[PDB]
RNA sequence: UAAUUGCGAUAACGAACGAGACCUUAACCUACUAAAUAGUGGUGCUAGCAUUUGCUGGUUAUCCACUUCUUAGAGGGACUA
């Protein structure tokens, strides 16, 4: 026998909102197709960070970053991670809540 | 000040050419309308031509305009 | 001459929109449930004064863009409210409280109407659809074939005890109006034969005619009850909203000059309802786009283009 | 790992650099267009885009090894934690890169400064641009340095527009009287944008309607 | 009606609590009184010299009733205030520790104060209720 | 749970979030009652709404408002924005239409920033100076 | 005019760059999404003061409910109507 709860809390963090929220919206679906319970994802306030530089000139920064929690199997924990890899967006799988 | 380019009275003028029916000199249907009948590249931009298709409207709702 | 004509009885004002939909409910007959362009209804309890025939008491603030259909069933405890934030409100007339939602129009709903069941709610919309709903939000009937935007839907209050054919009839801006069997969800009539388009339409309170028109000002009248062409009224201006009289064959149509009221039976202009405009110009009249006969045909509820409901009561001759 | 998110994005800025700057530096032979990076579980994927990748594959296994073990070697990478492919890009008459690096060649070949530069223009007009500029400029047997552009199409100067369709690419071509700067622009065809603005934002097109159907007294069909 | 030292304006009652705490005696003030700073950002020495240590009592009191906890340091934080740089513009400097401290080791000597998990002072239950008492006597003086 | 509203007033970035609850009256600041504030000239500015519809209206209504960030001014002008806005939002929802109408004359007729909301902020300062529009400070050579 | 921005006369007519247009920000979201990594009340448990109900505490979990304030996404919203 498989499929235990583990309680899975997924952190997605990107730079670019349309990556980062087709992948978390597709962790949304994918995980609710197949009936999951997330805690559906939670925005962490974006990172503003401002940059000086040398007449002078400044920059800036887009840290998005938020988590969507999967009280989940193991079995499609492991699915959901390997399947819908992507360029430039950092997934985070840490496991229940301590 | 608000000073309207060439494209925009072109547009309005175009959309009076070929679509005086359908825009008339009510701007919250031009929105509506103009979404519905023209690729304005811009939510601004059409509100821009939306409301110079008011104002031509408008004019022409009391007489004819040049050309 | 006459022996009945509509005399200017009072005005309302709490509004800053235009007033694009009136309701009657025969419920209460003390009741204007009220959507108006400003993103909120406001519902009145109808005093009945002379210079402030009723006071506001509720502004339904929840809709996120301009309000444009409201009806009552004909209690008077729903308001079913369509804007154009693509939503419709079920809200109670005298809590606010929107009951349920209706979501599934990909454009401005301009349409709602209930049957006189107070059972089924139709909705037209700037999409060129028309959804049938519940009370409680399931979009049961998506009716298409409209080639331009669904004007209005309206419930015909059905003959002979709702001979098992729930017709709704949509006025649509491909100039034809469609009468819609709800049995199998498809076609019943095509009344074609508008100059421009159709902005509204109305159905006889028995459910026998459609009188309907649009920028043309042609409100052919049609015998719905035969699904054939009876004739035409010619109201020469951009006709708004189409109301049968309760009690009386008078229609009630909103110009863009005004109010004409004109019998069907015998076939006269009864009035010419243009309160004088001081300081308006010419085109710049204010002109009602929603109006509606009461309860009882007798004052006729107006929302014009100048934010103002006023109101008109049928006063005899002397 | 135990690094900050913030200083975790600079990082990889920095090794999404080093990779540009690296295989800018070694592939331009081969005509390189650009790196991407992506990391999968198992692999790390750094993908040429050039022009002449079997130039990259190596003999039965060579140099694309050796590329990967100069990688492994200075990152401290595992093998196999470093995973590069390469991919002969698509379409190098659009790629303003790999054509600022053929007048990179074409200078270092001796060739022409006129007549193979328009070629090149030529070239990328056949492969169905929306404009093409080059900018080749320098000190050639004058001491006073000098510029010659070439254009054809159609360009954009200002605005997201530049940020859109438009690719500007400087490439120093080091030649024995002095060093050149190559800067190619071209204008791809927002037809062919195929992920964003289809053509300019300054689009406006009004539908020419119908010939309409007039009044067409009453005619009621019955269903 | 009822009372709480939230419901009396701050000022009055720091008097009230100040001129209280000196009837009750029960003091800890250490020895270096008045020969004392009392605040880096600041020069003199306070000005009444017999006392400012109620004063202060009475200020850290009512700060801890109507905040979770205070520290030491966010008692330097808060008393601490702007020197003059002289020929350079103002600055904000924490306070002298060991007398906001001191008054935290006096109040935790009467129950007026005792030291808060998480770190801190919390207010005590005869804190809280010695606060809100004379509090309501510093109403009741002012009905 | 009562007949209740929340409501918040928003000055330059002094935020006020207010609880309109169904009680017996009070308007309380943070601990304490919307007398005892102290600015102590600006206490009449915070007395305001409550006088120009007469006192009374919050005795069926408890007016609870916390306040976060700014200044005491900003504080006390966006603790007002938040009762007057949770006023005429508690007269609107449970009292009816024309009793906000009444409110909304009352307040509108004086309008001090009880409703309405300012678009006025602290507007970005540019290099080569210290502020939005002033440069640095030159010679001429 | 902010603009060869245009109008508007006018040996042409349709073009191009630029400006505009687009990028982004301070504004409104009581309608959508959620949030023990943001807030809300109630509830547990309970400290003080008055009791006649209450007021003020506290509680990164005593639990329940909400997203109005907070976040940040969507668009709408304004075009000088």
């Amino acid at each position: 026998q498989q499929q235990q709860i583990i309680k899975i809390r997924i952190t997605l963090t990107s730079t670019k909102v349309k990556q980062l929220e087709n992948v978390s919206s597709n962790i949304v679906k994918n995980a609710e197709q197949h009936n999951l319970v997330k805690k559906g994802p939670v925005r962490l306030p974006t990172k503003v960070l401002k940059i000086s530089t040398r007449t002078w000139e400044t920059y800036e920064m887009r840290i998005h970053k938020r988590y969507i929690d999967l009280e989940a199997p193991v079995q499609i924990v492991k699915r959901i991670t390997q399947i819908t890899i992507e360029p430039g967006v950092d997934v985070e799988v840490v496991v229940a809540s301590n | 000040g608000r000073v309207r380019t060439k494209t925009v009275k072109r547009a309005s003028k175009a959309l009076i050419e070929r679509y005086y029916p359908k825009l008339t000199l009510d701007f919250q249907t031009n929105k509506r309308l103009c979404d519905e009948i023209a690729t304005i590249q811009s939510k601004r931009l059409r509100n821009k031509i939306a409301g110079y298709t008011t104002h031509l409207m408008k004019r022409i709702q009391k007489g004819p305009v040049r050309g | 001459a006459s022996n009945e004509v509509l005399v200017l009885r009072g005005t309302l004002e709490g509004h800053n929109g235009w007033v694009t939909s009136l309701a009657t409910s025969a419920g209460q007959p003390n009741l204007l449930l009220s959507a108006s362009r400003d993103k909120t209804l406001i519902s009145w309890k109808l005093t009945g004064d002379d210079q402030k025939f009723g006071v506001p008491v509720r502004s339904f603030k929840g809709h996120s863009h301009i309000v444009q259909d409201c009806t009552l069933t004909a209690d008077g405890a729903y308001a079913l409210s369509a804007s154009w934030d693509k939503t419709l409100r079920l809200w109670d007339v005298a809590t606010g409280e929107t009951y349920q939602r209706f979501v599934g129009h990909k454009s401005d709903v301009m349409s709602v109407d209930i049957d006189k069941k107070a059972s089924m709610i139709i909705s037209g919309s700037r999409d060129k659809t028309i959804k049938v709903w519940t009370i409680k939000g399931q979009c049961l009937a998506t009716l298409l074939g409209h080639n331009d935007w669904v004007s209005q839907v309206r419930v015909v209050p059905n003959e002979k005890a709702d001979d098992d054919s729930v017709t709704i009839i949509s006025a649509g801006n491909d100039k034809m109006v469609k009468a819609w069997n709800l049995n199998q969800f498809q076609i019943e009539a095509d009344f074609i034969g508008h100059n421009s388009n159709i902005n509204t339409l109305t159905a006889s309170p028995d459910g026998t005619l459609i009188a309907s028109a649009g920028k043309d000002g042609e409100i052919m009248l049609w015998n719905l009850a035969a699904k054939k062409a009876m004739y035409t009224l010619s109201a020469q201006d951009e006709v708004f909203s189409l109301a049968f009289s309760p009690n009386r064959y008078w229609l009630a149509a909103a110009t863009a000059t005004g109010i004409k009221v004109f019998s069907l039976d015998p076939q006269y202009l009864v009035d010419d309802l243009r309160p004088e405009f001081a300081g308006y110009s010419k085109a710049a009249e204010p002109h009602a786009v929603s109006l509606a006969w009461s309860a009882d045909g007798q004052t006729l509820f107006a929302g014009y283009t100048d934010n103002v409901i006023r109101v008109w009561q049928v006063m005899t001759a002397n | 790992a135990l690094i900050s998110k913030k200083r975790k994005l600079v990082a990889d800025g920095v090794f999404y650099a080093e990779l540009n700057e690296f295989f800018t530096r070694e592939l331009a032979e081969e005509g390189y267009s650009g790196v991407e990076v992506r990391v999968t579980p198992t692999k790390t994927e750094v993908i040429i885009r050039a022009t002449r990748t079997q130039d990259v594959l190596g003999e039965n296994g060579r140099r694309i090894n050796e590329l990967t073990l100069l990688v492994q070697k200075r990152f401290k990478y595992a093998p196999g934690t470093i995973v590069l492919y390469a991919e002969r890009v698509q379409d190098r008459g659009l790629s303003a890169v790999a054509q600022a690096e053929s007048m990179k060649f074409k200078l270092l070949n001796g060739l022409a400064i006129r007549r193979a530069a328009y070629g090149v223009v030529r070239y990328v007009m056949e492969s169905g641009a929306k404009g093409c500029e080059v900018v080749v400029s320098g000190k050639l047997r004058a001491a006073r340095a000098k510029a010659m552009k070439f254009a054809d199409g159609f360009l954009i100067h200002s605005g997201q527009p530049v940020n859109d369709f438009i690719d500007t690419a400087t490439r120093h071509v080091l030649m024995r009287q002095g060093v050149l700067g190559i800067k190619v622009k071209i204008m791809r065809d927002p037809a062919k944008s195929r992920t964003g603005p289809k053509a300019l934002p300054d689009a406006v097109t009004i539908i020419e309607p119908k010939e309409e159907e007039p009044i067409l007294a009453p005619s009621v069909k019955d269903y | 009606p009822g009372v709480s030292v939230r419901d009396v304006a701050a000022q009055d009652f720091i008097n009230a609590y100040a001129s209280f705490l000196q009837r009750q005696g029960k003091l800890e003030v250490p020895g270096y009184v008045d020969i004392v700073k009392t605040s880096s950002g600041n020069e003199m020495p306070p000005q009444d010299a017999e006392g400012w240590f109620y004063k202060r009592a009475a200020s850290v009191a009512r700060h801890i009733y109507m905040r979770k906890q205070v520290g030491v340091g966010k008692l330097n934080k808060l008393y601490g205030g702007a020197k003059s740089r002289g020929v350079r513009p103002y600055k904000h400097i924490d306070a002298s520790g060991s007398i906001n401290r001191k008054v935290l080791q006096a109040l935790e000597k009467i129950g007026i104060v005792e030291i808060s998990p998480k770190g801190g002072r919390r207010i005590s239950e005869n804190g809280q209720r010695d606060l809100d008492r004379i509090a309501a006597q510093t109403l009741e003086e002012d009905e | 749970a009562v007949p209740s509203v929340q409501t918040f007033g928003k000055k330059k970035s002094a935020t006020a979030v207010a609880h309109v609850k169904a009680g017996k009256g009070l308007i309380k600041v943070n601990g304490s009652p919307i007398t005892l504030v102290e600015p102590e000239i600006l206490r009449f500015k915070v007395y305001e709404p409550l006088l120009l519809v007469g006192l009374d209206k919050f005795s069926n209504i408890d007016i609870r408002v916390r306040v976060t960030g700014g200044g005491h001014v900003s504080q006390v002008y966006a603790i007002r924005q938040a009762i007057a806005k949770g006023l005429v939002a508690y007269h609107q929802k449970y009292v009816d239409e024309q009793s906000k109408n009444e409110l909304k004359k009352a307040f509108t007729s004086y309008d001090r920033t009880l409703l309405i909301a300012d678009s006025r902020r602290p507007e970005p300062k540019k290099f080569g100076g210290k502020g939005a529009r002033s440069r640095f400070q030159k010679s001429y050579r």
